[PDB]
């Protein structure tokens, strides 16, 4: 038994400074891909040597617990590794600055490049628990203990870069969005403070060949941070690949993705030929099945890759197989699968936390989206913007800091409050198109948000309880955020109906306006004539809630890219009413059919059946509509969730047919304008177009934890789709129900046929009353 | 894409206009130094003079500093008009200059590149100083606006517009000098000389013992007329290719390319007289011409881009410039002159016929069916790393796989096209495709017969089962066996699923047998047995 | 220009005049077609009055430049615009 104070941390520190063991690996190996280390000159070394013994043996509040609120239980040497990793990028990058520096000068520079080290290897991690906004100003205090380089005031030791040149602590500059057409709100991107000073620490990690790991709440936007820096990335130097976890990506199925992206260079080594850095993208870093023991078959694999660098081939399991140049970049989320993974890992990563969203970074990424989108609309309602976006917050903030009734539970596990949402709002208010909104918008807007803010939130709500509480919320924010409270009639009501395809019907061109409820009576009556006439006859009511849940499935179907997932306790017509949605817009649905026995591999010709008819051109986009009893085990679902999740399934073809099924998009890219024989580009615009093309609507029931079991296994079900929840219908329905059915029978006077059909309601009004007493 | 584009010089101290000023690359790194500031800072008290003032050139994505170095050992006077040549990649000396018009220097003064100091060469100049007549020790005699081309361990200057005491005239000789003692020989070419000139460029060709002299001027009558003179033989060649206008004044730089050696002759001034009188009317040309050494001919270059101005945005002509170029990023770059005013415009341009190192294809015809290998050659072609082809092209974008056999040699097999329509072949790399002229590519019989088996070449066919085995080579052809005995042979017939046939034959009597394979009405490479 | 006559071709041709001064002295020595223009081009005295003369050209030119630019303004622009464009900017 080896203790960690006894071998410790100091060795690495000396080793790394005199560059003992570095100068080694790189004479005494194959890695001939090693990034040449900068040389650590006789003062350069010794102000490391005195400062990173100053600035941890000496500093107590640094490792206490309570100062320093780590997310991931970091291990002293993975500090310590981070620290120098950084300390390697940032003298490479100003060393010749350095060298032309005076002893004074040059001395505080170095101090400095440590603090800042320091301050990303320590702070970085520090985050999680439920204010990750305190556990900053807790270690911001600590960290401000900084010796001869003291900080600006205003602002965290975060907020601030040493640059060489004004030798000032400088703060991050963030480059004003841009507004780009990307269809997908997915590929939108507004830098903030912490998305650059990430994408620092991302280039500082691929410049060396360390591995990031980002960690933080399941909708905080890490996906996004790095899915923006590989699409960045130069298609010489770097070559990016997903790998997004699934609970049964087992360490068979992780080989297989690896092999699949490493080609063979000369003997037993496989990396890139033309040495290429090859990132392995994981995300769901976590998900990998917990077996009894507590060790997770994928993970392990890797810690044999990153250590040794050598996967044993599954088939011969004899030939060694030596794997160079791949880097791993991790997405760990706390709080879902194995909350942390191997520390015997995260040791070999740098961890970064991703904070939970803030007051100022939700208003710099949604203020500039609708800034920019309202620019176009009108030049009166932009003021409104801000407005809207201080209110989506302010709601939003009420939700997460009244934890008794809104909080992540085992019965309320979907109820994840994140970006996911803020983004869903604030695409819904993006539909406004400028002949239909343009004038006064003091009213109109104010609707459009109440509305689009209501139908992603009480969608989301069990509890009648929580869709009171919202209500409140949102009849507070709009006194304070817009200020008005416009008449006595409040913008939010109860028949607030906003939808895209009433105006369709009529003649109108793409607007996402309101209609009132007997508009929407007509309109849907006579296209429920149209389905039952041309495809086989289901007949349902249309009472007020069932007309609401078209209204709102039909518009999670139109937000391209945005998965729906309808919750309801089986015979709920959730199935019934998406056929009808799916026909009210020009899409065209795809059920697969089960037998009793059924095959993964019969499934996985089904979707390759519908993946052949969305990749041509000029396509209706087809809907996918998978049910709880189509489930049959669970291995079905992991071609799925890789389907809603992003783009198509990995491995779903050969790489000759996917060869032939971008070329035949070859014709459609010349005609968009977008750049052809890129093969970069053209395969990533393919991607856009399939995930635009194909929508994923599952519906479940949330009974006996089988839905909550699957959204433990698969990320992708709860937090990439946007939830609508089936409630039992209310008394008024009921009525109107059971007398569409009364009809064509007999009545003495007919007073009785409305008179049954209240006491056919109330019977069943009754048993509820009933069976909660039982 | 090549086009003329001016650059912003941006340091601590940027050089004022000159005319007597010469720039030459040693290793890496560009220096220069040069004269005739029209600012009278330097000397003052009446007249114009030089400026001994050193400057080094750096450029890193189309931005320049520069930055001068007071710090020598001994200091040079300051020259106009004086050949600088570099030695190695560290030695770079400077010969000949003039001071006061009247006065001419005939001294060299090297210069260390890593130390930055100059110096006087052994006890080749003594005493050097201003002087009206210096013709001692030093074989050669003073002159301005000569010329100076280096060699592997000697330095030749041709140049004119000098002489000794107060007399002026152009120089019709070279005068060599061996740089490791700095001895100075005088050598007598045995051929015919070409009339004397001074204000021309000379360099080496090709890396050859051949050096050409293109322009010049004399108080007689200008010339145009390329010289070149090879170190072996003595006698120099006479090319006789001529310029079409007659030029005076210009400055020339030599270009590496693998296919065949490039000059670029940029600025100077032109005009035709008829021997004496006149001579006066002097026009400047900012058209730079080009020459191929392998060609040996002048062919002039157009801007392919205007960039939006809709008219040729060029740079003006300057008669006396100094021009260097880079290696690394394929420019030539020209710092200014003397246009009648005097200028500071740095401007370069890339060239577009000059490429990182075939030119040609083969094979350029291929069948659409088939895949085979294919080799393309030219230079600046990068190995195995970094190297990418373009294929199609006909209504199509396809990227195939490359690998440099050589520098000059890039293989990589031919994409199955569907339409045999007109196919272009590019590199991708550098900015984006940098390319030259495209390799034009060109997209049932089949020719292709391949046959081995016992029941072929010598053996005897018996009652036993002689076979063979065909290929297929496949959507309609045909495959006709054809086995003449004395009595009658069996004869079967098995298509594989290996893509493949299995024709055996039982012949009946043995007398001195012979097997003909047909594949659509033409024998296969194989006849007889 | 370089094309039909202009201020700074005049003064070209005016300078020149100067240099064929040159031309009817026909060399004292060597030679008796020979020039002196060569000689007379390369003293740095006679470069620095030609080059003061140019730079002083540029001057004008650029105050003539702003001079004209003033009028221009308002005025170019019409004669450029169509009696057609005239009617479409009215109805
Ligand atoms: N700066 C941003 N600009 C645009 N969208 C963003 C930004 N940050 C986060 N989002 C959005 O937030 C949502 C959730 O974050 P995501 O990147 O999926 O990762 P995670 O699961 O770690 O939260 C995504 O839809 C993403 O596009
Ligand atoms: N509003 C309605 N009026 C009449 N019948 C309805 C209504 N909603 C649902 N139904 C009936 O209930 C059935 C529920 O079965 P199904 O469509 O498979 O939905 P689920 O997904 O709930 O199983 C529908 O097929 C339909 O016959
Ligand atoms: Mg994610
Ligand atoms: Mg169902």
């Amino acid at each position: 038994f080896i203790n960690e104070t006894d071998i410790g941390w100091m060795p690495y520190m000396n080793s790394w400074l005199e560059r003992s063991q570095i100068n080694i690996l790189k004479q005494q190996k194959e890695m001939a891909n090693m990034p040449e280390y900068p040389v650590i000159d006789d003062v350069a070394k010794s102000v490391f040597y005195r400062c990173f013994q100053s600035y941890f043996e000496q500093n107590i509040d640094v490792h206490d617990k309570n100062r320093v609120r780590h997310i991931c239980p970091m291990v002293d040497i993975a500090m310590i590794q981070t620290i120098c990793t950084i300390l390697d990028a940032l003298l490479i990058q100003h060393l010749p600055k350095l060298k032309q520096m005076k002893e004074e000068d040059e001395k505080q520079a170095l101090e400095a490049f440590f603090i800042f080290a320091g301050l990303w290897a320590i702070g970085g991690p520090v985050g999680g628990g439920q204010d990750d906004s305190k556990d900053m100003k807790e270690f911001n205090t600590v960290w401000k203990g900084a010796a001869k380089v003291k900080f600006p005031e205003q602002g965290l030791c975060y907020d601030y870069y040493y640059d060489i040149n004004e030798n000032k602590w400088n703060t991050w500059k963030v480059e004003d969005y841009l507004p780009n057409d990307q269809p997908l709100f997915s590929k939108i991107y507004v830098a903030t403070i912490h998305t650059t000073r990430l994408r620092y620490m991302i280039d500082i990690h691929l410049q060396r060949r360390k591995p990031i790991l980002f960690i933080g709440s399941a909708g905080t936007g890490k996906t996004a941070v790095v899915r923006d820096y590989l699409n960045s990335t130069r298609p010489e130097q770097v070559s990016h690949k997903t790998i997004n976890f699934s609970s049964f990506t087992d360490s068979l199925a992780l080989q297989k993705n690896i092999e699949s992206m490493v080609e063979k260079k000369n003997g037993r080594n496989y990396g890139s030929a033309t040495n290429k850095v090859l990132i392995c993208f994981i995300d769901d870093f976590n998900m990998p099945y917990v077996d009894k023991y507590g060790t997770q078959s994928p993970i392990q694999l890797l810690r044999l890759i990153l250590d040794y660098g050598s996967i044993f081939n599954r088939e011969q399991l004899e030939e060694r197989k030596f794997l160079q140049d791949l880097l791993f970049f991790g997405c760990l989320n706390q709080k879902s699968g194995s909350f942390t993974v191997d520390l015997r890992l995260q040791r070999n990563f740098s961890v970064f936390s991703m904070y939970t969203p803030s007051s100022d970074v939700i208003k710099t990424i949604f203020g500039s989206i609708l800034n920019a989108h309202l620019s176009t609309i009108d030049d009166k309602a932009q003021k409104m913007a801000f407005k809207l976006v201080e209110a989506t917050y302010f709601t939003f903030d009420k939700i997460l800091k009244n934890t008794t009734a809104f909080a992540p539970s085992a019965k309320r596990f979907h109820y994840q409050f994140n970006f996911r949402e803020l983004a869903r709002v604030c695409e819904g208010i993006c539909r406004t198109t400028p002949g239909q909104y343009s004038g006064g918008d003091q009213g109109k807007l104010v609707r459009l948000w109440a509305h689009e803010m209501k139908r992603t939130f009480e969608d989301r709500f069990i509890a009648n309880e929580h869709v009171e509480f919202f209500r409140r919320y949102l009849t507070e924010a709009i006194s304070k955020c817009i200020g008005e409270f416009p008449e006595t009639e409040n913008p939010i009501a109860e028949p607030l109906i906003f939808t895209g395809f009433v105006a369709a019907h009529q003649g109108l061109d793409q607007q996402y306006t309101q209609c009132t409820i007997p508009v929407l009576k007509r309109v849907l009556d006579d296209k429920l004539e149209e389905y039952n006439e041309v495809k086989a006859q289901m007949n349902l009511v249309l009472f007020q809630q069932a007309m609401e849940h078209v209204s709102r499935i039909c518009r999670i179907l139109d937000m391209p890219g945005n998965n729906a997932l309808l919750v309801g306790v089986g015979g709920s017509g959730k199935q019934s009413l998406c056929r009808l949605s799916t026909f009210i817009n020009g899409f065209e649905i795809d059920q697969l059919v089960v037998t009793a026995s059924f095959t993964i591999n019969d499934l996985r010709n089904n979707l390759q059946e519908i993946y052949k008819k969305i990749a041509k051109p000029n396509s209706i986009a087809r809907v996918f509509m998978i049910t709880d009893s189509q489930i049959k085990e669970e291995q079905f679902l992991i071609p799925i969730n890789d389907m809603l999740n992003s783009g198509w399934i990995f491995d779903l073809f050969p790489k000759e047919d996917m060869d032939s099924l971008v070329s035949g998009v070859r014709n459609e890219a010349k005609g968009e304008g977008v750049d052809v024989n890129n093969l970069t580009a053209l395969t990533s615009y393919f991607l856009d177009k399939i995930r635009k093309n194909l929508k994923v609507v599952l519906c479940f029931s949330p009974v006996g934890d089988t839905m909550r079991i699957r959204s433990r296994k698969f990320p992708g079900i709860i937090n990439n789709t946007s939830i609508d929840w089936f409630h039992p219908w209310p008394h008024e329905a009921l009525i109107d129900v059971a007398f569409r059915f009364l009809e064509e029978i007999e009545f003495p006077t007919e007073e009785i046929r409305q008179s049954i059909s209240l006491n056919m309601a109330k019977v069943h009004s009754s048993i509820d009353t009933a069976n909660e007493k039982f | 894409p090549l086009v003329w584009t001016q650059l912003k010089q941006t340091g601590t101290t940027q050089p004022t206009a000159r005319s007597g000023h010469t720039i030459i690359t040693v290793g890496k790194t560009h220096i220069m130094f040069g004269g005739l500031d029209n600012d009278k800072n330097n000397y003052k008290d009446g007249k114009i003079a030089p400026n001994n003032q050193v400057f080094t050139l750096k450029l890193t994505q189309n931005n320049c500093e520069w930055r001068q170095i007071a710090c020598q050992g001994d200091v040079p006077l300051p020259r106009c008009y004086h050949a600088s040549c570099a030695i190695s990649a560290d030695k770079m000396l400077v010969f000949g200059g003039s001071y006061t018009s009247n006065l001419r220097f005939n001294d060299t003064y090297i210069l260390k590149t890593t130390s930055y100091q100059w110096s006087k060469p052994a006890n080749q100049i003594s005493g050097g100083e201003p002087k009206n007549a210096e013709s001692k020790i030093g074989a050669p005699q003073p002159r301005y606006g000569h010329s100076a081309t280096f060699f592997e361990g000697k330095v030749y200057i041709f140049g004119g517009h000098g002489g000794i005491n107060y007399q002026r005239l152009a120089f019709n000789d070279l005068y060599v000098l061996e740089t490791e003692n700095f001895e100075w020989t005088r050598l007598e070419p045995k051929g015919n000389p070409p009339d004397p000139r001074g204000g021309h460029s000379a360099a080496m060709m090709a890396n050859k013992p051949q050096l050409m002299i293109f322009g010049g001027w004399s108080f007689t009558s200008q010339y145009s007329n390329i010289m070149i003179y090879d170190i072996e033989k003595d006698e120099w060649v006479d090319p006789e290719i001529a310029h079409e206008i007659p030029k005076w004044n210009l400055s020339g730089i030599m270009a590496p390319s693998i296919p065949s050696w490039k000059y670029f002759i940029f600025g100077g001034s032109v005009g035709s007289f008829e021997e004496g009188g006149n001579r006066t009317n002097s026009r400047f040309v900012d058209d730079s011409f080009v020459l191929d050494i392998d060609t040996l001919s002048w062919s002039s270059i157009n801007l392919e881009a205007d960039e939006t101005s809709k008219a040729v945005c060029k740079p003006r002509p300057r008669e006396s410039a100094s021009i260097f170029y880079d290696s690394g990023e394929s420019r030539a770059i020209v710092f200014g002159g003397w246009a009648n005013n005097w200028l500071n415009d740095l401007w370069a341009l890339n060239v577009s016929t000059i490429t990182g190192p075939i030119f040609s294809i083969k094979p350029a015809l291929g069948p659409l069916t088939g895949k085979t290998k294919v080799l393309i050659e030219g230079d600046g072609f990068k190995d195995t790393q970094n190297i990418s082809v373009k294929f199609s092209g006909g209504k199509l974008e396809k990227e195939v796989n490359g690998t440099f056999v050589n520098e000059k040699e890039i293989s990589c097999e031919t994409p199955t096209f569907d339409y045999p329509r007109s196919v272009e072949v590019t590199v991708c790399m550098n900015k984006g495709d940098y390319t030259i002229t495209k390799s034009a590519f060109t997209y049932t019989k089949a020719d292709k017969t391949i046959a081995y088996g016992p029941g072929l070449l010598t053996e005897n066919l018996i009652g036993v089962q002689t076979t063979i085995v065909i290929q297929a080579r496949n959507g309609s052809d045909e495959f006709v066996v054809t086995i003449r005995n004395p009595a009658k042979i069996k004869k079967e017939e098995e298509v594989k699923e290996g893509d493949k046939a299995n024709t055996k034959n039982t012949i009946k009597e043995d007398e001195e047998e012979e097997g003909e394979d047909e594949e659509e009405n033409k024998k296969k490479k194989e006849a007889e047995k | 220009s370089s094309n039909q006559l202009t201020v700074r071709n005049t003064i070209r041709n005016w300078i020149n005049d100067f240099f064929n001064i040159a031309g009817t002295i026909q060399r004292l020595d060597t030679t008796m077609p020979g020039d002196f223009l060569q000689e007379i081009r390369s003293f740095f005295e006679i470069k620095q009055c030609l080059a003061m003369i140019t730079q002083n050209l540029e001057w004008i030119e650029n105050e003539c430049n702003q001079f004209r630019a003033r009028f221009d303004t308002y005025s170019y622009l019409w004669t450029e615009d169509e009696q057609i464009s005239f009617n479409r900017f009215l109805d």
